[PDB]
């Protein structure tokens, strides 16, 4: 459908830079979603900065949450590219 | 350091952690995979699972079960009031709350039911601790299907009396559906019923899972039917027997009777797997040893009418869900009753000879689930794809 298909354009575009995820996960969000505030780049320069942005986005995305909603299948395909990206991230 | 899953269960509690590529359902330090769901408050010390459980004879005022049917209620709720007739501890009313009270250490205590729980998850997570050599704070924890919001939160409350982060309470028949990995198939939607005999309920699901997407499309059972009723038949036919025998009756003995389900339910067990087992008591009443025999014939006669009953839940599930029995893609065995050959053939023969799902321990199957999807939420089970 529509929606996974501007995820897996998201997650295809950003090769698991988890900087390039979180400064653009607004952009993929499922309407009717209100706590995300998009975040810039600017907030995302120091490890420390990714680690709390990072375990912000995973609150908004986690699959326990979204299970029985209408966007659950999409929370769960960002939730697992953020956690990849993040444990590639702690690799560095 | 691993997350865990925790079925915290009416009757037995089971640990598993999925870690190098495989679910372990982890042993306690008696050699059990599954748990007693009990706690016993002595005059020197608290006692948790098989030990709890072991001595309920000699302390029946003071060993709490059954935690799991007060949990998340009030204590004029219509379930609590009818259940405490059968306990042979107390229940009192703390401000609108349900709370056990016991004698402990010389002094009278009482604990809410999530505390109660909370020893029991305690106890689970020092076994896996064990197991892994390091501390467990993360779990899943699961819980029925019909669970409403408060019974959920109070499951919850329970994890994190226990020093837990819960990182999420799912369901029992979901949990031993993701086991399986039925929740991995792609296509068109797929019908699955679980069938869930336990020690002391009864649980008919049927779930449709489409794209990894779960529907509870109804629920039925009996909140009161368990492998303990099928014990307490045995019971009374051992009773009938000694007294015959001996001239002796002893019903009125509670020490006595406790003693012989003890042996009427490892009897059960063997039963499972051979077509009869003996018992022994040393002095059960009065100074007499108690010895019989019992076949695997004699036990499913004396348990006949409780054993074809379970074929009606299944029956009203299903039109609940609006399904033909031959609409159902996978039939799932889960709780420990279900290992009586009796029952299985019984459900086998409803659904005119499909193949069962019970190469899973069906008393573990809800714990194996629950460990799949901690990794999977503690982001140590990603997918990557060939
Ligand atoms: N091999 C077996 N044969 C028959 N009954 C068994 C066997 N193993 C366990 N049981 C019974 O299963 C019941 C406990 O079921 P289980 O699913 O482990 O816990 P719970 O119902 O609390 O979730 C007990 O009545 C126990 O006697
Ligand atoms: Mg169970
Ligand atoms: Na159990
Ligand atoms: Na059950």
């Amino acid at each position: 459908d529509p929606e996974k298909l501007k995820i897996l354009e998201w997650i295809e575009g950003k090769e698991r830079n988890i900087r390039a995820l979180l400064s653009t996960m607004h952009t993929v969000l499922w309407a009717g979603e209100t706590k995300w505030k998009p975040v810039g780049m600017a907030d995302l320069v120091t490890p420390e900065q990714v680690k709390k942005v990072y375990r912000k986005a995973v609150l908004v995305v986690h699959p326990c949450k979204a299970t029985g909603q209408p966007y659950e299948q999409y929370a769960k395909m960002i939730f697992m590219e953020l956690n990849d990206a993040w444990s590639e991230f702690e690799n560095q | 350091g691993p997350a865990v899953g925790i079925d915290l269960g009416t009757t037995y509690s089971c640990v598993g952690v999925f870690q190098h590529g495989k679910v372990e359902i982890i042993a306690n330090d008696q050699g059990n995979r599954t748990t007693p769901s009990y706690v016993a408050f002595t005059d020197t010390e608290r006692l948790i699972g098989d030990a709890a459980k072991n001595q309920v004879a000699m302390n029946p005022t003071n060993t709490v079960f059954d935690a799991k049917r007060l949990i998340g209620r009030r204590f004029d709720d219509a379930v609590v009031q009818s259940d405490m007739k059968h306990w042979p501890f107390m229940v009192v009313n703390d401000a609108g709350r349900p709370k056990v009270q016991v004698e402990y250490k010389g002094e009278t205590k009482s604990f809410y039911p999530e505390e109660v729980s909370s020893m029991v998850l305690t106890k689970m997570k020092e076994i896996a601790e064990a197991y892994l050599g390091k501390t467990v704070t993360n779990a899943v924890v699961t819980v029925p299907a019909y669970f409403n919001d408060s019974q959920r939160q109070a499951t919850k409350d329970a994890g994190t009396i226990a020093g837990l982060n819960v990182l999420c309470i799912i369901n029992e028949p979901t949990a031993a559906a993701i086991a399986y990995g039925l929740d991995k198939k792609v296509g068109a939607e797929r019908n699955v019923l679980i069938f869930d005999l336990g020690g002391g309920t009864f649980d008919v699901s049927i779930l449709t899972i489409e794209d990894g997407i779960f529907e509870v499309k109804s629920t039925a059972g009996d909140t009161h039917l368990g492998g303990e009723d099928f014990d307490n038949r045995m019971v009374n036919h051992f009773i009938a027997e000694f007294k015959r025998k001996h001239k002796k009756d002893i019903s009125e003995n509670k020490r006595a009777v406790r003693r012989l389900r003890t042996a009427c339910e490892r009897a059960k067990r063997t039963l499972s797997s051979s077509t009869q087992a003996s018992i022994e008591i040393d002095s059960l009443y009065e100074g007499i040893d108690f010895y019989t025999s019992i076949t695997r014939a004699r036990f499913e006669e004396l348990n006949a009418d409780l054993f074809r009953g379970t074929l009606d839940p299944v029956e009203k599930a299903l039109r609940d869900a609006k399904l033909d029995k031959s609409q159902i893609h996978d039939i799932v065995l889960v709780g420990g009753s279900t290992r009586i050959p009796k029952i299985q053939k019984l459900l086998q023969d409803f659904f005119n000879g499909k193949e069962l799902n019970k190469s899973i321990n069906p008393d573990e199957a809800v714990a194996y689930g629950a460990a799949v999807q901690a990794a999977i939420l503690s982001g140590d089970k990603s997918e990557n794809v060939q």
